[PDB]
This record gives structure tokens, sequence and C-alpha cells, in this order.
């Protein structure tokens, strides 16, 4: 299960989300997944729905005695090892050196899987600072490392 | 070696020298024009590999999948293609194609002997060649039919067994031509040593005969074989040819009087009236036009490269040496020309009522002389048939005009029958036989728009050879089942094919019906369409089309489903000749006639056996398959019809059927590691094991690994899906990364807003405090 | 709080008409009438109880130090805004801070929303929270 100290990581963050959408003791369902991320987790989209959650802010307000039991689930679900990601990306590398063309990155991050947002990808880059060589390719291996690491190394 | 005059039957010189290849950039991509095309991948965007056409340097796009993988300039114009690192649906073309444009015309490619029609008599058949392939095995001498026999010779003599030599392909693919050359080859090698043949020229010469009687120019080609053949050559203890014997099959009898268009009735007719033998016209009462006889002047009357003249002169000489006599030879042509006039006996819709009437007599009378019997008894009993029930009858306009179209037909067939009969006699030398070699040439499956009984035959007869090859092909695995030692004794395949063969011929099958539904003049086609569906309807597995016509039931065959139409089948199953004529002719003067009509209820009853024979004879002969392919419909040499060849390939050996699939342990790495991402065989070894792989769906070997049914496919899905879920966790991880980044401010602002929001919420309360207003009121 | 006191007394002189030492209940109705909208009876009465005893000046500076307790520095206030202005414009798009109050933290209630922006130094969709804080309580003029 979870630890009191662990829940202290949930209690501190919860009262922080319910605050932005008005202190009423209830957090916006859609905002729920974006919360669960504030605890060293990276649950999948579909999954975050498998435990309530919504999209447009104005469907359901979750309280606490209910918010927690939800975390109880999105905690025994799959996280991507360095391998998995590596093996995947590889399934796009033909040459061998291990380089992925530009467009492709912004492509796979959107096209396949679950496109998320032009902005996002443009942010994930402008952020973890990934620069394309002088031809038009970036070594994904070195990229996926930065993501896994976290914004605060 | 060197380079004698091997310029065509050898992949000559060093074009193999100068110039530029990558297992990626280069590859094959679809192309509506020349089949597939060479390209250079110029960018990869996921499920849509963008490449560029190296030819016109264009830049199109093609889905990863559809792409094909190109072989290196190493295996360029390879011989036994089986060696290519890549032997896919596209790699095969680049090779064979480059070869046809070189007049190569031979590649064993694996276990076969592929050979594309050249359409230009090659010089690669001279004795120098024949001899150059004497005793030589097959892996040193350039690839060519020849050796295919020299091997089928020692793989005989030395093996004390028998060798068959089938020749597949489509129509006009060039089989009933190479079967000839295989005969000629066995001649020019193992020899035994005014009047007759040299017992070579006895066999080799026995061609223009059955050809100028069985081969006719049909839209497709110009010398199409309208009859099956299975020549067998026997060998004496001295490993020398000691015996021959031909074996023909279904003949196109309906061709005798009809040529839809651009077709010519059986060759002979067109040459008999060429005046090749002036001193013979007045022996057939024939005057040469063959544009004058309704029976052969329907379709085109002169194919472009066939000089009937020499074709006849030669056909003449053929008989002599073949072992004929003035009589026999002549008698023959006589009964031959007969048919010609036989179709010139005009008739009159007589009674202004509806009855029996002679139109002229001058013609018909002529027919009575050739054949023998008197025009009287003939034209008479021809119009007033006499065939009781242990009485006299009456024929109408049709019952007569449609009557000759039975006699003459039934004749040619009987003639052909005696013809081959005669031949197989002049070359059956009751010598000492020990083992016979043998070639079989018969166009395979065919699916015309309107399928009739004749089609059922040709297809059926062809679907029985399938179970042969398909069987003699299973063995070839149960041999690489051992090399990789796995023994898949957990396969009951091959019977599904016995769903048509069995049904089509069993004692209760269609042939069994149409063969019994005649033991009574109650040949009502409606009582037939029923009885059939009264025994084989909805029980088994066989029952819209464009430009397609009428049909009564199909048959899930192999190369497809043939919608058969039993319309007017019965009468077609035999000879509807007015017995009045038969017995009549059966007493004629000419020996040929009488013997042809001297004295097993027919033609299911001739084929249900002739085939059983052939088959139960081949399954005792180590096969040697050869596939023929037609380059172009234009029949002009040098060209290659992309989509064409490709097709002809997916029917033979491009492998397969519903056997397992094998995949090298090395390659298994890349499209399957990801299913358990947590060297060689060792790598995969665990994956499946841990994947709890239903342990009955595989057998690990030494060359590679084997799977049962379309499972690799079953796996492929576990990939396409799983692989994507990975991308998900990642993108989801990316989301779980961003939030963190903002959480600092998402919590930092928390206090920021709480500042204003509370500062003002405490400012208003002040601006609403009696005292303050009072103070501000007083701000002097 | 020093110079303010000096200005406080000034606010003590005007109120104390009769200079009866103190602000007689009547000294209020005084300047106010001679100056504004004289408060209702009770309004006045219950306006004195707000102070423990008879108001001289010390009691005047008293009841005035309470309603000024939690007065976060003008800086912390102006620096609290810029905490949203992630562009250093010393400004916020009105519809923003607007929604940033009425629906954030504590539902700025409708009423409190209006009474605020009523004088809001807004202009061109902008919103100078700088001059607004400077006005919310502080420098400017008296
Ligand atoms: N190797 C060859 N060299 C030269 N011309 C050939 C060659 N093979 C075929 N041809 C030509 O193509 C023609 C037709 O070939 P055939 O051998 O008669 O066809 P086929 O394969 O027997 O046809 P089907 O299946 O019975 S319709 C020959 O008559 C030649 O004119
Ligand atoms: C060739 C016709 C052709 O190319 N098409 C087909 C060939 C093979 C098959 N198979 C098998 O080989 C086994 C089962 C099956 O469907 C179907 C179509 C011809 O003229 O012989
Ligand atoms: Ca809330
Ligand atoms: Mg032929
Ligand atoms: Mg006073």
């Amino acid at each position: 299960k979870l630890s009191q100290d662990e829940i202290d990581d949930l209690k501190d963050v919860f009262e922080l989300f319910d605050f932005w959408d008005g202190r009423d003791g209830a957090v916006d369902a859609f905002k729920l997944g974006d919360v669960c991320r504030c605890l060293g987790i990276n649950p999948r989209n579909e999954d975050v729905f498998a435990v309530g959650g919504t999209h447009k802010m104005g469907e359901k307000s979750l309280p606490f005695e209910e918010f927690l039991p939800a975390y109880e689930g999105l905690m025994d679900c799959e996280q991507g090892t360095f391998a998995d990601y590596m093996e995947a990306f590889k399934t796009f590398d033909r040459e061998g050196q291990g380089f992925i063309s530009g467009a492709e990155l912004r492509h796979v991050l959107t096209a396949l899987g679950e496109r998320l947002s032009d902005e996002d990808v443009d942010e994930i880059i402008k952020l973890t600072d990934l620069q394309e060589d002088l031809e038009g390719n970036v070594k994904y291996e070195d990229f996926v490392k930065k993501v896994m690491a976290g914004p605060y190394p | 070696f060197s380079d004698p005059d091997f310029q065509y039957l050898a992949v000559d010189r060093k074009k193999l020298m100068k110039e530029a290849f990558d297992g990626k950039k280069n590859c094959w991509v679809p192309d509506e024009k020349e089949g597939f095309a060479s390209a250079e991948i110029q960018s990869s965007k996921g499920d849509e590999i963008t490449v560029k056409i190296v030819a016109d340097s264009s830049t199109r796009t093609v889905k990863k999948d559809d792409i094909q993988s190109m072989n290196p300039p190493k295996f360029e114009k390879l011989e036994d293609m089986a060696n290519m690192t890549y032997l896919n649906e596209a790699s095969v073309l680049y090779n064979l194609r480059s070869r046809y444009t070189s007049g190569l015309i031979y590649t064993y490619s694996g276990l076969f002997c592929i050979a594309v029609n050249p359409y230009r008599r090659l010089p690669i058949y001279t004795d120098s060649v024949i001899a150059k392939y004497r005793g030589k095995r097959k892996t040193e001498i350039p690839p060519h039919l020849f050796s295919v026999a020299d091997n089928a010779y020692q793989n005989m003599v030395t093996d004390r067994e028998n060798q068959s030599c089938l020749i597949t392909g489509e129509s006009g693919a060039g089989k009933t031509e190479n079967t000839k050359k295989v005969i000629m080859y066995l001649a020019k090698v193992a020899c035994a040593v005014k009047k007759e043949g040299s017992l070579e020229d006895q066999i080799i010469q026995a061609n223009p005969v059955l050809e100028a009687y069985g081969n006719a120019k049909t839209t497709r080609n110009n010398n199409s074989s309208r009859f099956g053949k299975f020549i067998r050559i026997h060998f004496g203890p001295t490993g020398k040819i000691a015996g021959a014997d031909i074996e023909t099959y279904l003949l196109e009898k309906s061709r005798v009087t009809y040529q839809q268009s651009a077709e010519r009735n059986y060759h002979i007719f067109y040459q008999i009236c060429s005046n090749a033998i002036p001193e013979l016209n007045d022996v057939m009462l024939v005057t040469p036009d063959s544009g004058l006889y309704s029976f052969i002047n329907q379709g085109c009357l002169t194919v472009d490269n066939i000089d009937d003249v020499e074709e006849f002169k030669l056909c003449d000489e053929a008989f002599d040496i073949l072992g004929f006599t003035k009589e026999e030879k002549q008698s023959m042509f006589k009964c031959t020309a007969s048919i010609l006039h036989m179709g010139e006996m005009k008739f009159k819709q007589r009674p202004r009522e509806e009855q029996a009437e002679s139109d002229g007599t001058a013609e018909a009378e002529k027919v009575a002389f050739l054949c023998g019997i008197n025009a009287g008894d003939l034209l008479k009993a021809l119009l007033k048939p006499k065939v009781k029930v242990g009485v006299t009858k009456g024929q109408n306009m049709n019952q007569v005009v449609n009557s000759v179209g039975a006699l003459a037909k039934s004749l040619y067939d009987r003639m052909f029958n005696w013809l081959v009969r005669r031949v197989n006699k002049t070359l059956d030398t009751k010598a000492k036989r020990n083992y016979y070699i043998g070639v079989l040439d018969i166009a395979g499956f065919e699916i015309f728009d309107f399928n009739s009984f004749e089609q059922l035959c040709i297809n059926y007869t062809n679907e029985r050879l399938q179970q042969f090859f398909n069987h003699h092909m299973f063995i070839l695995e149960q041999e690489e089942y051992k090399k990789e030692g796995i023994a898949w004794e957990f396969i009951d395949f091959g019977m599904d094919l016995q769903m048509c063969i069995d049904l089509i011929e069993k004692p209760m099958g269609i042939l069994s019906i149409l063969e019994e539904e005649c033991m009574f003049p109650k040949a009502d086609d409606k009582s037939f369409q029923d009885k059939l569906y009264q025994n084989h309807m909805g029980k088994n597995r066989m029952f819209t089309r464009p430009n397609q016509g009428p049909a009564h039931f199909e048959l899930h065959h192999y190369a497809g489903n043939v919608p058969y139409s039993i319309t007017g089948w019965l009468e077609k199953n035999k000879d509807p000749i007015n017995e009045n004529v038969v017995a009549l002719l059966g007493a004629s003067k000419e020996p040929l006639v009488a013997e042809l009509f001297k004295a097993f209820q027919t033609i299911s009853a001739v084929h249900r056996e002739s085939l059983n024979k052939l088959m139960k004879n081949l399954y005792s002969t180590h096969p040697h398959f050869v596939r023929c392919i037609i380059p172009n419909e234009l029949k002009q040499p040098g060209l290659v019809d992309a989509e064409l060849v490709l097709h002809q390939l997916q029917c033979n050996g491009v492998l397969r059927k519903g056997f397992p699939s094998r995949l090298i342990y090395s390659e298994f790495k890349q499209r399957y590691s990801i299913l358990a991402p947590n060297d060689g065989k060792t790598v995969s070894e665990k994956i499946l094991a841990g994947l709890q792989m239903d342990p009955a769906e595989y057998r690990l070997g030494t060359t590679k690994v084997f799977f049962k049914a379309g499972v690799l496919g079953n796996l492929e899905e576990m990939r396409d899906e799983r692989l994507s879920k990975i991308i998900s966790m990642f993108q989801a991880h990316i989301r779980g990364y961003l939030i963190r980044k903002a959480y600092k401010k998402l919590q930092d602002q928390r206090i920021g807003l709480s500042v204003i929001q509370r500062n003002i919420r405490k400012w208003l309360v002040l601006r609403n405090w009696q005292w303050w207003k009072l103070y501000s009121k007083v701000k002097p | 709080p020093q110079k303010q006191i000096q200005e406080m007394k000034e606010a003590f002189s005007m109120i104390d008409v009769d200079r009866d030492g103190f602000v007689s209940k009547e000294d209020i109705k005084a300047i106010s009438e001679q100056l504004g909208r004289a408060p209702d009876d009770k309004e006045l009465t219950a306006m004195l109880k707000e102070a423990p005893g008879p108001l001289n000046f010390t009691m005047f500076l008293s009841i005035f130090s309470d309603k000024l307790s939690g007065t976060d520095s003008e800086e912390t206030i102006r620096n609290a805004f810029a905490m949203f202005d992630e562009q250093e414009t010393k400004k916020l798009n009105i519809e923003y801070i607007k929604d940033l109050l009425e629906n954030m933290g504590d539902n700025f209630n409708k009423d409190e929303m209006r009474m605020t922006f009523k004088e809001a130094p807004v202009e061109g969709g902008k919103f100078d929270y700088v001059k607004f804080t400077a006005m919310i309580k502080g420098s400017g003029e008296e």
C-alpha cells in the first residue's frame, strides 16, 4: 500500500490542486491525471481514465476519501524501462548508428501512439534541450535518457 | 572454360566488372508500369517510407510494408537463384528479366527449371551443345533444359528408377516445344545405331503428324496444342533407348467445326488445300482454297509464320519414314478431306410444312466416294435414320444440319484415335525394357468466362497432377524437417485438396453421374441438374461475375472456383451419330473407315481411366519439373510484361500452402526482441519460453526456428500492438515530466495568488469601515 | 507608522470640533455633516464601542492599528502579481487576473469582484497591478 509519509505527498499536492479550481474540497477529474504525475509517476492516458478522470473541466469534482483510492490503482500499472523505449525507437532506426531524423520525432510523438500536442513536443524539446545536428537528426538514445531522468536531475 | 559459341546457353563474360550498394537506400517498390522499381530511400517518417525512383529520378512514396528488398550486384543474373540472399516476390523478376533480355532463357532457380518463351529459334541447341552436356552433372555447366535430362538420365540409370519430366506454365508458355527438344536431346545422345525412319526420325518425325491434327492456331499463340500428350521412351540394359509410346488425352473436338475468331481449324485442313501435292487434289476431290470450305474457313485462314506448304510436304514425308504405306498415308488424308466436303451438303427447310430435304447431291455424293459407302444409302439413311427398339425415324432441318456436325466430328476423333494407335505401333519395339524416361505436356488449369464440360475435364485432369507435385513437394520438406530435425508429425494437410478430386471422380461423383445418366435416353438436362444437386448439394464445399455468362454450379478448385454449366452436357458426352450411318459406314470399302467403325460407355469412361493410368504411373517416376513463362501477349521477343510474369510465378515455385513458417534465428532478433525486451538462437530461446508460448505451436531447429499456422502473423499482432503501448508509456512519461517542471510554480504561485486574493479581500473591508471613510473624508 | 501619526493628529483636530479633548459622539456628526453623509444614529453609537474607553487620541491611534495588522508589504504585494506576469510587463491581461480571482483560490465572490475593478486602473486590456497596489494601500497622495 502507501505510507503516511507517502500520502503526505498526496495530501500536500491535493490541497494544491483543489485550490486552483476553488477551495471546495474537490479536485477536477480531468486535472486528476496531471496530479498523479506530481508524485514520480507517469500513468498512461487510457489508464488515468480507468480511474475516473475527465477532459473538460466541469464533469466531476473529486473529494479526498475518493481521490486516494484512485491513486491506489494507477500505482500497480506499467512504467517504461530504458529498454522498452530503446527497443521501440530502434524499430524506426534503419541505418544503425542510432540516429532518428527530425520530422520523425515530432511525428512519432504525435502520429503514432497518442499524438499529444504540437506545443507539448515543441516544449519537451525547447526544454530538455535537444538540438538537431547540422544534417537533420538527433540520437534518440541520448534523448530518452533526459526524459527518464526528470526535469530536476 | 572459354567461350566457343556458348553465346546464349551461357551467362557470358564480364558485364560483371565495373560499378554503389546499400542494404537500405536500395530496394524495390511497386510500379504500375514495369512491375517494381529500383529506388533510394530518401527519408523515413514512420509508416510511410519516402523513397525516390532511381530511373526517372522521381520521388514518390511507399508504405514500409509494400516495399521489397533488393539483392546485391553479387547474385546478378544468378543461375540456381536459390542462392540469392533475397528470393522474394520482387527479387525473382530482376534476375530472370535481365536474363530474358540476354537470351539466357534458363535458370534452375532452386529445385526448378524456369524457362521464359523467347519467340526466336535460338542456336543454343546444336550438337556442340548437346555434347557439351553429355554426362556433365548440373552445377558446373551453364543452366539449360538439356542437362535437365542428362541428370534425369543418370538419376535413372544409376538409381534404377524412373523419371518423369512435367512442363508447367500457362498456354503458349512454350512447353509443347521444349518437350520436343527434350525428346531430340535424348535422341542425339543415346543412339541405338527410301522407306523408313531411323527410329529417331521415327520418333522425332512423329511430331508434324499429331501436330497437324491436334495443334491449331488459336488467338493465344499459333501452334496451340489441342490435345494431351505423354511420350515415354524406354531404355534397354545397355542404357540405350529400346522403346517409345505416346499417350494423348482430351482433344478439342468442338473445334472441328467452329473457330470463334482469329482461329484456324486443325492444321491439316489448311494444308491439304494448299496444293502442296498437286498430284493428290483429284484424290480428295479437293480444289484448294480452304476459304471455300465452310468447316475450316470460319476463323482466320492463314497464320503468319506457318507455311502450310512445307508444313504439308514435311507432313507427307513424316508418314513414310514413320512407317506408313501409300495406302495408309493416302487413306488417311482421304478420310481427312472427307470432313471438308462433309460440311458442304446443303439442305432445304423442305415441306412448306416442316420436314426432311436434300438440297443438292453433287457435293454429298463426293463424300460417299472418299469414305467409301454409297451416297444413296448415306444421304438416305442420313435423312431417314433407322435405329429401333428391339422402327424408322424422321430428321428435320436441324436434325440433319446438326447431324453432320456430329458425324464429321466423331470421325476426326476416331481418326485421331487410330492415328496415335498406328503410331504407337510403329515404335513399340518389343525390345528389352528396364526403366523408361517420360515427358508430359498438357496445358494446365484454365478459367474461361463460360465454363462447360470440356473445361471441367481439362481442369480436373490438371487438378490431379497437382496432388502429384504438391505431394512430391511435401517430401522435399520432410527432408529439411530433418536437416533442422523437428519432425512435424502434427499436420493432416493435403486432404483439403482431395475435396474436389475425390468428389469430382468418386463412384458417386459427377463423372459417376454423367456417366450413368446416359444408360437411359431420358437425357433431360433438367433431370441432370437435379440428380446432381440431389446428391452433392450443400453437403460439401462447392456451390456475381462481370462479362461472365451462364453457369449451374461451381467447384472450389485450386487456382479458383470454376462456375460450371451443365447445359447440353449429355449429348456432348458421346457421339449422337445416327446409328444408321455408323453400321452403314461400318461396312464401307476403305479399310480405314471400317476399322474406324468396326464394332465402357464413353468419355468419362476413357478419361477416368486414361488419367488413373497416367497418375498411377508417374507416382513411380522421380519428377523433374520445368516451368514455362510467357514474356508478352504481343508474342514479340525481347519484351517483358511486368504483371504477366509475376502472375505466372505465383502458381509455381515462388515459395507455401499451409505448412509452417521458418525464420532465421538472426533476423528473429529485430522484429521480435521487443515482445520480451528483458548472439543468436540463445536470444530468442527464452522469449517464447517465458511468453508461455503454447508449446505445441513450434519446434526449434538448427537452421532456424519453425511456427505452425499463420502464427508469426499471430505474433506480429502481439508486436504491432505491444510496440505501440511502449510509445504510450513514453509519451505518458513525457507528460509526467512536464507537470513536474511546472509544479514548482503551480505551488509557488499558490502563495502568490493567496497574497493578492487576501490583500484585497481585506482592503475592501477597510474601505467599508465607518472610521476610515471618516479619516479619508478628512484628508486636508 | 510614524509620519502617519503626525498626520493622524491632523485627523484628530478636524474631528474634535469643540476641542473637548475628545471626539464627543457629537463631534463625529460634526465634520461629517459639515462635510458629508451623516451616519445613522446607531451607526454612530455602535461606532464608539469599537474602542474600549473614551477616545482621546491614543485610543484613536488604537482602533486604527487593528484594522491594519496583516498588511503585507507593498513590495510583497506587487511582487506577488509579477509572479504571474512571466514576461516582466508589470501588467496583466485584464480578462486574466479577472478569471484569476473570480475562479481561483477562493471564489472571489461576484460582489467583491465588482467593488474592486470598479476603479481598476485597467487600460487597453492591460492592468497595471503596480499602480493598483501602489493605490491599494500606499504611496500616491492623501
Ligand atoms: N524455346 C523456344 N525457342 C523458340 N521459340 C519458342 C520457344 N518456346 C516456345 N516458342 C514459340 O512459342 C510457340 C508456342 O509454344 P508451344 O510450345 O506450342 O506452347 P505450349 O506451351 O505448348 O502451349 P499450351 O499450354 O499447350 S496453350 C512455339 O510454337 C514457338 O513459336
Ligand atoms: C497457375 C495459376 C496460378 O498462378 N494461380 C494459383 C496457383 C497456386 C494456388 N495454390 C496452390 O499452389 C495451392 C493452393 C492454392 O490456392 C492457387 C492459385 C496454373 O495455371 O497452374
Ligand atoms: Ca476546487
Ligand atoms: Mg502446346
Ligand atoms: Mg472636540
